[PDB]
């Protein structure tokens, strides 16, 4: 058992054992990426994979050609923390090896000369985080992994609705990784048809033609030949026996002197089983049959050198004798059958407008660019770059893997362009589909989708950077003069850097990361989307590919998944769930050999898991690991029922593994109704960090995964003893096992304090260990936000009980006791950026001066000297946190103004009043500002200061790491030179610094002293830059955008509690919106008095089935019974004996777990400080799948002394009467989502009015009003409210002169209104009088 | 049917709101046709009593 | 099959070299095939009685997603029960006519402890299977 | 000019430097769908807000509880006049700062220009005219919007995070306007079916069910009391329990004259809960109407017919009174909700056995071929599909009066008292349905094909589900919320096309 588990154990129910623990659940993203940036030898996917396909790149034939070397990945320019604070992307310099060599003229080839340009700078590239997210302008955000349809040939259908004949169609689609899509499909008529991309339909034989396949060797391909004999006279046929089977006689079939069957009779297996054991080869037939076949290749008269019949030509009666009299002894004809082997090419050749290779080279040139004429080099070269050039067109290795796979070929890898094998194979394919051999794909099916993630997204975003770079240096390698221009010259910056700048700054798949909880990250990082490149579109499919599928079993999430217009669209990772080297998407499983169980672990992917039989995650198992009963529920087939012992060949890995990060940690979710469990997990990544990290009582055991794998939390790196504890920092001294021969020393930890998140929210870092303690690596060191000792706290349990409480939980709303606010424990808080830009209009310069027209000196107080507010003010609104003031001279001010300035004595500035000020409502606490500032422009006097303080502050930190650094570094010299020379009261006299001349006698302890020696030295020198380049770096001009001289962001925490109108859920579904805030004194209470925190309504229960929110409020209720219990035995201080007595018990309950524990904990030191840690109650665990069972329930409420009920008599706090029946209290962990009220309240009398429509606008944040739709206006004419509505879109908004003549109005007190005509209709009038149209007003 | 019978409305303005826009002016334009207000779309457009 | 438990009727005791069709036997399979009808029927009213106390009784906003999705199930299965009627009473008159127990297709012989087991029972086993392979083919 | 005019109908021309076409005359006209002005949205609009809306259950019905902040920020210009009309501000530049400075003299203001000034109130999808409605603002310390229960019905709004919007009628003629047409009281009655919409939702009818209830023997029983009044006194004192057969001195009236108040007093026999609630039915209601059990069914229709005798006004107030009463009672009966509520028959596992081998028969019919594949999906899901509907009603029975309790004599049933089944048979919440899936295995699912899946949810809620019976559960609850997803989209295309043609 571990360190930070011994001060906390969460009591687990729940059989079946853990064999494979969660794995990192940054796995992908992190991955992926790594895998892009890095140097890779070879092919695979990289940045050296998109190279060294489009390289070499060589000129116009010319002989100039410029190759590939190796590249390379500069440092960052900026650290993660400097990047964000300034407002650049974390990215690194990435500098590219290039040869050109150049061929003599005219040359068996070998060079003149090659100049080896060094290293060109191609752009920055963007770099992931720690935690795998990237930085784009100081702003983190996050890359969805993306699914999208799997390259390769994929048969579908189109049945049903098409058409309205029933019928079905059949069509294929070959999709590349990159080039044009190639689809063929057929239509009513049987007809076979392709098209490239969506573009017009074709008659399919036409590629046939451009691969120069002619009429004749397109039969030949595609069907069998029937060989007719002219032997004596009139007709003989060659038979094949199978050739007759669903097909009735024709005529009189007979040979071997003896009729086998007559006309008019089925051939079935009796006349083919006749045929076939007496050896019928050839049979005598009449002339009539071949009226309607169609012969198969050319045949020509001997005599006359004419034509007889073309290939695909049906014949006639009259035909034959024609051919019969030129010498002719060989008829081919197709095989032609409507229920076997249709005759479907044969038709689209009639269809065909094509004859010849040039033909439909054109037509398919036509096609692809209407509108100009076609020529042989046009049509020629189109095809060829289509599906045949290396550039142009790729399947990739997975689309060569899909595409032999459904053929069902052998080679796993082959070309990467089509061939015409290829395109015959797969148009074979599509007719024995059609044919009935064979079944069609499915695009939903997990094995026919890919998942691709950064690292490749970036690779084609980087070759698409290339292809257009290469275009340019083909051009300058034309032209190009001997020994001047050299590889750089031609590579520009920023065609590179702008194609990858563009995907991870505004793209669909690059968003912010979604980061107000630790789940909320960890879940986003892990999701899914079928939108964006490459896949579908939200109006295009479709429930099909939305709805979940069965392979989703163990890979993707049933249900996490968005509740809103895309819902299925999106998904979210399963917690076990890896991509295939291929991409696709496996699972882990259990090797069930014979009859044993093994826990040897394979991982399955789509397709390979259809064929085993995988048994059930439930299942009962003892000694050996046989299979318990002789028949176990399983799936296999894609279907799901009971199975031999000894059938099995896989099992299910853990009760979790189908759901995801977010689903797993819904406690009783077994028993909660599947719509209410989304909402559950949806709302759950919606809770805002609290003040004070609690802890579920009510856990599932996932908790301590999520949080360490998410970053918010710090690991400890290496395992040792806390040499000093800081609220800034944490430093480990390092256990000699784990520690490096050279630098000795330790590891330092340095804390993120409370700092500004992505939704405004705070991210706050706490120690969690106390100075001395023992450590072990992959320890927690210090929480994040809504994090405890390791486990992952969203919010705070609370006493909740389900009664009516006078109405004030009506619907779904929620009613909280004063005890709450008052513990100030669901108080939550906000950081919000607030910036002040100088910049420079037409007129002038804007100036931060504090000297500001027409203001007293109350502003300036909360003001420096110099125009900024001081740190530490807590302002409200109205407050102005900096002075700001913009040119504006000449007002040209009206009489009576200028009267006043005369009066008064004012002097009308030459400068407007610009500054920021703090936003009417919300109030809180400057804690930090920040000044950027042009380089060049003078740094005023507060920025001097400032950037004086941040010198100060970071030579402190530094040093203290050398000083911390050396005592630690010099504690290791001391004792290797206690090996050999021990001189303990001798040594330390001396100064320290003193000690590097002392040696050592033959051994290697000279040689590790000398080691020691090297790493001190660099210290000593590493310490000098690392001062050097940030003192620099802050002095350095901060560098803005045009037009801005300098920029101050102020940061505020506001603290805000909580009130009426905030969102708050359970884990289950349970939405409210919080009502009445009661006193202490109204609330129910019970027969010992203790209030109850949350009264929530009974009737939410039912309807919607969220059983497992009763099942988490009773299990909570015992779970604080077991704190009851050790707090009293706690301050009654009993001893140890007692008090671990009675927690063994608690820990065993009733038999079968999976727990385990002590005597082991020392029975002393580490009990005691355990003890505590429970009274707040004891942490529970209920599994997903592995949950707690009601008796366990019931009887860890025994032990807890509490009624089995979960439900107890009540008592009024206002009446002080009792309640009649029990009700049901307990503890309900509960979650406040930042639907925060005072973040939706908006009202506006007055306002800015936009531009173009003189309409209410939030310009000010003073926000638009209300949006008064068409819905709205149908509602008013329902009414008789004609004035009501008059006045709604009339004076209201679009009256620029109304809306002055009523608010003049209404201070006079005369409610009335002076309509005219709203504006938006006047520039209709204007907007149709500029097209052709005389549009007047009649009348009066 | 419903869809078809909104379709015939004698103001032209009530038509340019839900129909195709386009096809409406032209239709109208050409034909020189006077618009009496009298319905209720149109007064909204306009902004006058319903 | 509790279908023999519900009845006081034993799986029935077929002679080496009975035949089948005598007075006993087609009234023995008279009544089985006129109960078994009249069930179905009772099963049919009850079923529609059901559905339209659901009608009839208004759920609430909040429970008529779950009210609707069970009415439906209902709705369909009746009119699932409903063919089945028919489908028995089709082969009730096959009993008294002359052209029960072979398949449609060919003239084959369908078992007759086959026919036990499903008296609709149409083609033969080889003839059945293959139409369900068309079926996912000629469909999907 | 064919791209000035209308761009699109040549090859699109390009807006410079930028690959987007350039919109042209005709299509900033056009849009989706026609005018964009006269389209939602639709204009803005000055003087409105909106926040998340709460409860509170201590409003007349004429009545709402709107912010302070709100309300100081709406009515701006109309507080900058009182104030000087009253002399309290010397200019209108005074005012802005007055109330800018908050002080305190304003809200004595605000109250003025806030009491016979409706606003209006509107709830996200404006579906019928009771889509907005007029109410009476009252000042509330706190940044949400308090709205009247017994509307939630007609917006169709829950709390689980609703906004509404506020809009301020300005013009006097806005105000008398808001007043006698969009006013809550004058619009109880929906215009599509001239039944209340101002129905008791579900708390407040959970109450009274509750109330005018009856158990077989408790405190009270059998005795007289002289009317209603004492009637009363008996429960709050803890003499007499609420659910106990009582006779009671009652006056009912009755107008059966020429519109003239005929007056009838009688012994009814009754229950202490019937009797305290007949002390709010205005006079000319007969006693009847209370004396029955008051389901949500039965409880709207005595609304109703105090309507059609009496008139608006003695409604309104009638109708205020049961909701302060039902939701009070609702607080005394400690009615709650636990895992022990939702009782499993115990004959349960008897029924599993039973048709499992009749799946287990039909199985042995299929075995190696016996009988064709396709048949035994079909017999096997028709054997499925009748247990469920035995299960069904072998718990409703159980459940419905299986609370066996005594009077004086031998033994007797009555319909349960047991909490979740009084739910469902007043029309509080859930339904007989809804009860199905929490005690009774819930249903069969079907696979995403439509096709109902072989092997049904043999589990219930208060049991576990296992690994594949949540996945099966799964295909019905996402298509369930695609459905509803969906069915917004196609009412409000069949309302918008009904509209336009009328
Ligand atoms: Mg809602
Ligand atoms: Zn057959």
């Amino acid at each position: 058992y571990s360190y930070t588990e011994k001060k906390r154990i969460r009591k687990d129910f729940g059989k079946r054992p853990q064999v494979l623990d969660v794995p990192y659940l940054l796995s992908i993203q992190l991955d992926s990426f790594q895998k892009f940036i890095e140097q890779d030898p070879e092919g695979q996917y990289g940045l050296e994979a998109a190279f060294r396909s489009v390289f070499p790149i060589q000129s116009y034939s010319g002989n100039s050609e410029l190759q590939y070397v190796s590249y390379r990945l500069g440092e960052p320019v900026f650290d993660v923390q400097e990047c964000q604070i300034r407002g650049v992307t974390y990215s690194a310099p990435l500098r590219v090896k290039l040869r050109l060599v150049i061929y003599e003229r005219e040359a068996p080839e070998g060079t003149v000369k090659d100049i080896k340009e060094q290293e060109v700078y191609m752009g920055e590239i963007p770099l992931m985080t720690d935690n795998g997210t990237f930085v784009i302008n100081g702003t983190e955000r996050v890359i969805v992994s993306q699914l999208h349809r799997s390259p390769g040939v994929f048969f579908d259908s189109d049945k049903g609705k098409t058409h309205s004949s029933g019928k079905v169609l059949y069509n294929a689609r070959i999709i590349p990784y990159r080039g044009s899509w190639l689809d063929f499909e057929f239509d009513p008529k049987d007809n076979l048809f392709v098209r490239i991309d969506r573009r017009r339909k074709l008659p399919a034989t036409i590629i046939l033609r451009a691969l120069n396949y002619t009429t004749e060797q397109i039969l030949d391909l595609f069907f069998e030949k029937v060989i007719f004999e002219i032997r004596d006279n009139k007709l003989q046929m060659e038979l094949v026996p199978e050739r007759l089977r669903g097909e009735t006689a024709s005529f009189d079939i007979e040979a071997n002197g003896k009729v086998y069957v007559e006309k008019g009779r089925r051939i079935t297996a009796r006349h083919i089983r006749q045929l076939e054991k007496d050896d019928v080869k050839l049979i005598e037939v009449p002339v009539e049959y071949i009226a309607g076949k169609v012969v198969a290749k050319d045949y020509i008269d001997e005599s006359t050198g004419e034509l007889i019949c073309a290939a695909n030509m049906e014949l006639s009666l009259d035909l034959l004798a024609k051919l019969s009299q030129s010498g002719h002894k060989r008829i081919e004809t197709l095989f032609t059958n409507d229920l076997d082997h249709g005759p479907y090419i044969s038709e689209t050749l009639r269809v065909d407008p094509t004859n010849d290779r040039l033909s439909a080279l054109v037509e398919i040139y036509r096609m692809m660019r209407p509108g100009e004429p076609p020529t042989r080099e046009a049509a020629e070269s189109l095809f060829e770059n289509l599906f045949f050039s290396e550039d142009r067109y790729d399947l990739s290795a997975v689309g060569r893997m899909k595409f032999n796979r459904s053929l069902l070929r052998e080679e796993i890898e082959g070309s990467g362009i089509l061939s015409k094998d290829d395109i015959i194979d797969v148009m074979k394919k599509l007719i024995d589909i059609r044919n009935g051999k064979g079944e069609v794909d499915d695009i939903d099916h997990l094995g026919n989708r890919r998942i691709r993630s950064v690292g490749e997204m970036a690779e084609n975003q980087f070759r698409v950077g290339l292809v257009r770079v290469e275009r340019a240096v083909k051009e300058r390698l034309s032209l190009g003069d001997l020994d001047t221009l050299m590889p750089q010259d031609m590579i520009n910056a920023k065609p590179i850097s702008a194609a990858v700048k563009e995907f991870f700054g505004s793209s669909q798949l690059s968003q912010f990361m979604d980061q107000n909880n630790p789940l909320s990250e960890i879940t986003h990082k892990r999701r899914i989307s079928a939108l964006g490149p490459g896949g579908l579109t939200r109006e295009r499919a479709g429930f099909e590919v939305r709805d979940v599928h069965p392979t989703h079993y163990g890979r993707v999430c049933p249900i996490e998944t968005p509740e809103g217009p895309n819902i299925g669209l999106i998904n979210s990772l399963s917690v076990y769930a890896q991509t295939n080297e291929y991409g696709f998407l496996e699972t882990p499983y259990r090797k069930v050999t014979d009859g044993v169980v093994t826990d040897e672990i394979h991982y399955l992917s789509a397709i390979e898991e259809g064929n085993y039989v995988i048994a059930q995650a439930n299942s009962n198992l003892d000694e050996e690991g046989h299979f318990v009963e002789d028949l176990v529920t399983c799936r296999s087939k894609g279907e799901s029922s009971l199975f031999s012992r000894d059938q099995v060949d896989y099992m299910d890995v853990s009760t979790q593994q189908v759901v995801s990060v977010g689903a797993s940690l819904i406690p009783f979710l077994e028993h909660d109704d599947a719509n209410r469990a989304l909402m559950g997990a949806n709302m759950q990544r919606q809770a805002v960090p609290t003040l004070r990290a609690d802890k579920p009582l009510v856990g599932t055991g996932m908790e301590r995964a999520v949080a360490v794998d998410s970053g918010v939390t710090a690991v400890a790196k290496r395992g040792g003893v806390v040499q000093y504890v800081d609220a800034s920092r944490i430093v480990i001294k390092v256990n000699e096992d784990e520690m490096y021969p050279g630098e000795a020393g330790i590891d330092i930890y340095n804390l993120t304090k409370y700092t500004r998140s992505n939704q405004n929210t705070c991210i706050n870092q706490m120690p969690c260990v106390s100075l001395g303690e023992p450590v072990e690596r992959g320890d927690v060191l210090a929480d994040g936000p809504s994090t405890d000792l390791g486990e992952l706290a969203l919010g705070q349990n609370m006493r909740v009980a389900f009664m009516p409480w006078n109405g004030y939980n009506f619907e779904d709303s929620i009613l909280v006791s004063e005890r709450v606010v008052q513990e100030d424990r669901f108080t939550t808080i906000h950081i919000q950026e607030l910036a002040c830009v100088s910049r420079d209009t037409k007129l002038g310069p804007e100036e931060i001066t504090a000297d500001i027209p027409n203001v007293g000196e109350a502003a300036l107080s909360k003001l420096d000297e110099s125009g900024i507010v001081y740190i530490g003010a807590e302002v409200t609104g109205g407050d102005i946190l900096v002075g700001k003031v913009t040119p504006k001279g000449e007002t040209q001010l009206t009489p009576e103004e200028k009267l006043l300035r005369a009066i008064f004595g004012e002097k009308a500035s030459d400068v407007k009043d610009s500054s920021l000020r703090v936003p009417n409502g919300v109030s809180g606490t400057v804690i930090d500002v920040q000044v950027f500032t042009r380089d060049g422009v003078e740094k005023d006097k507060r920025a001097l200061e400032i950037e004086e303080m941040q010198l100060k502050q970071a030579k402190k930190d530094l040093s203290e790491e050398l000083q911390i650094l050396e005592a630690g570094l010099f504690s290791r010299i001391r004792a290797v030179l206690v090996a050999g020379g021990v001189e303990a009261e001798k040594l330390d006299k001396l100064p320290r610094d003193r000690w590097l001349e002392l040696g050592l006698t033959d051994e290697e302890k000279q040689n590790q002293l000398e080691q020691l020696a090297e790493q001190y030295d660099e210290l000593k020198h590493e310490f000098e830059k690392k001062l050097e380049a940030k003192r620099r770096k802050i002095t350095q001009g901060d560098d803005l955008a045009p037009g801005v001289l300098k920029i101050v962001k102020v940061y505020l925490a506001v603290k805000r509690r909580i009130q009426p109108g905030d969102k708050m859920a359970g884990r289950h579904g349970n939405k409210g919106v919080i009502s009445k805030i009661n006193p202490i004194e109204d609330m129910p209470y019970d027969e010992n008095g203790t209030p109850v925190d949350i009264v929530l309504n009974p009737l939410g229960v039912p309807s919607r089935m969220n059983i497992g929110q009763i099942l988490e409020t009773h299990l909570g209720m015992a779970a604080k019974g077991i704190g009851d219990k050790i707090n009293a035995m706690l301050k009654q201080q009993q001893e140890v004996a007692k008090l671990r007595e009675f927690i063994q018990r608690a820990y065993d309950l009733g038999a079968d777990v999976r727990q385990k524990v002590d005597l082991s904990t020392f029975s002393d030191e580490e009990v005691m400080r355990l003890a505590e840690n429970l009274r707040k109650g004891m942490p529970i665990a209920t599994p997903v799948f592995d949950g707690a069972k009601e008796a366990e329930i019931k009887e860890l409420l025994k032990l807890g002394d509490l009624p089995t009920s979960g439900q107890i008599r009540l008592y009024d706090g206002r009446t002080g009467e009792q309640f009649e029946r029990p009700v049901t209290v307990g503890y309900m962990y509960m979650l406040k989502l930042n639907h925060l009220v005072d973040d939706k309240m908006h009202a506006r009398s007055t306002g800015s009015y936009s531009l173009v429509t003189q309409q209410p606008l939030g310009g000010k944040a003073q926000f638009g009003g209300q949006r008064f739709g068409e819905m709205e206006v149908w509602a008013l004419e329902a009414y008789g409210a004609a004035y009501t509505l008059q006045e709604m879109l009339t004076v209201k908004s679009d009256d620029v002169n109304g809306r002055t003549k009523m608010y003049k109005n209404i201070v006079d007190g005369n409610h009335q209104m002076e309509p005219g005509m709203p504006e938006s209709f006047n520039v209709l009038l204007k907007e149709i009088r500029s097209l052709g149209i005389n549009i007047e007003l009649e009348d009066e | 049917g419903i869809t078809k019978a909104s379709l015939a409305t004698e103001s032209f303005i009530s038509a340019a709101s839900f129909q195709e826009t386009t096809r409406v002016l032209t239709e109208a334009a050409v034909a020189g046709k006077r618009d009496e207000l009298r319905g209720l779309k149109e007064n909204v457009i306009v902004g006058r009593l319903i | 099959l509790s279908i023999l438990a519900i009845a006081g009727v034993e799986p029935y005791q077929e002679k080496p070299g009975e035949e089948y069709m005598n007075e006993a036997q087609l009234a023995h399979f008279r009544r089985i095939l006129e109960a078994w009808r009249n069930q179905l029927r009772d099963e049919v009213d009850r079923t529609v009685t059901h559905m339209q106390d659901e009608a009839a009784n208004f759920p609430d906003p909040v429970d008529r997603a779950a009210q609707e999705e069970e009415f439906s199930l209902e709705l369909r299965n009746r009119d699932r029960e409903r063919k089945l009627i028919k489908k028995i009473e089709k082969t009730l008159k096959k009993v008294e006519d002359e052209d029960f127990g072979y398949c449609e297709s060919c003239g084959v012989e369908i078992g007759i402890r086959r026919l036990e087991a499903r008296p609709t029972a149409d083609l033969c086993i080889d003839c059945k299977t293959l139409a369900e392979i068309r079926e996912k083919q000629m469909a999907g | 000019v064919d791209a000035l005019l209308d761009n699109g109908r040549r090859g699109r021309a390009i807006t410079g430097s930028n690959k987007r076409p350039l919109k042209s005359l005709a299509d900033m006209i056009k849009g989706k769908q026609g005018r964009f002005r006269q389209n939602l949205l639709g204009k803005r609009v000055d003087y409105s807000g909106r926040s998340v809306i709460t409860v509170g259950p201590y409003l007349r019905l004429h009545q709402c509880g709107l912010p302070k902040k709100m309300a100081l920020e709406l009515f701006k210009p109309f507080i900058y006049g009182k104030l000087e009309l009253r002399g309290l501000a010397t200019t209108i530049k005074a005012a802005k700062k007055m109330v800018e400075r908050e002080e305190a003299v304003v809200w004595d203001i605000l109250d003025e220009v806030i009491r016979e000034h409706p606003v209006l109130l509107n709830r996200a999808p404006t579906l019928h005219r009771l889509g907005i409605q007029a109410f009476e603002p009252v000042l509330i310390e706190g940044k949400a919007i308090q709205l009247h229960p017994l509307v939630c019905a007609a917006y169709n709004a829950d709390f689980d995070g609703d906004q509404m919007a506020v809009h301020v009628p300005l013009t006097l003629e806005a105000q008398l306007e808001a007043r006698a047409l969009m006013m809550s009281t004058n619009n109880i009655l929906s215009p599509a079916n001239g039944e209340p919409i101002i129905v008791p939702s579900q708390d407040v009818v959970l109450g009274l069910y509750y109330m005018t209830r009856d158990c077989v023997n408790a405190k009270g029983e059998g005795m007289v009391l002289t009317g209603p009044k004492e009637a009363e006194r008996l429960y709050r004192s803890g003499l007499a329990s609420l659910h106990a057969r009582v006779k009671v001195r009652i006056t009912e009236y009755e107008k059966d004259a020429n519109g003239e108040l005929v007056a009838k007093t009688s012994l009814k026999d009754t229950t202490v809960g019937r009797a305290i609630l007949w002390m709010i039915v205005p006079k000319g209601l007969p006693y009847s109407i209370v004396n029955q059990a008051l389901g949500k069914k039965a409880i709207s229709k005595m609304l109703n017919t105090c309507y059609r005798i009496l008139g608006l006004k003695p409604t309104v107030i009638f109708a205020d009174q049961i909701m302060y009463t039902g939701f009070a009672y609702a607080a005394r009966s400690g009615a709650s909700v636990g895992i022990d509520d939702m009782v499993i028959p115990e004959k349960k596992h008897e029924i599993i056995s039973e048709a499992e081998a009749e799946v287990a028969e039909i199985q042995e019919q299929f075995q190696s071929g016996l009988v064709t594949a396709g048949e035994r999906y079909n017999k096997v899901i028709d054997i499925w599909a009748a247990a469920n509907d035995r299960v069904s009603k072998a718990m409703m029975d159980n459940l419905q009066t299986e609370t066996v309790i005594n009077r004086d004599g031998q033994e007797e049933k009555q319909v349960s008292f047991n909490s979740i089944y009084m739910m469902a048979d007043s029309g509080a919440r859930g339904s007989a349905a809804q009860i199905r899936q929490l005690a009774g295995m819930r249903g069969l699912m079907a696979k995403p094909d439509g096709s109902i899946i072989e092997t049904p949810i043999t589990a219930n809620f208060r049991e576990g589900l296992n690994v594949l019976q949540y996945f099966i559960s799964t295909h019905g609850a996402r298509k369930g919320l695609a459905d509803t997803a969906l069915k917004t989209a196609n009412s409000g295309y069949l309302t918008r096309r009904l509209v336009d043609v009328a």
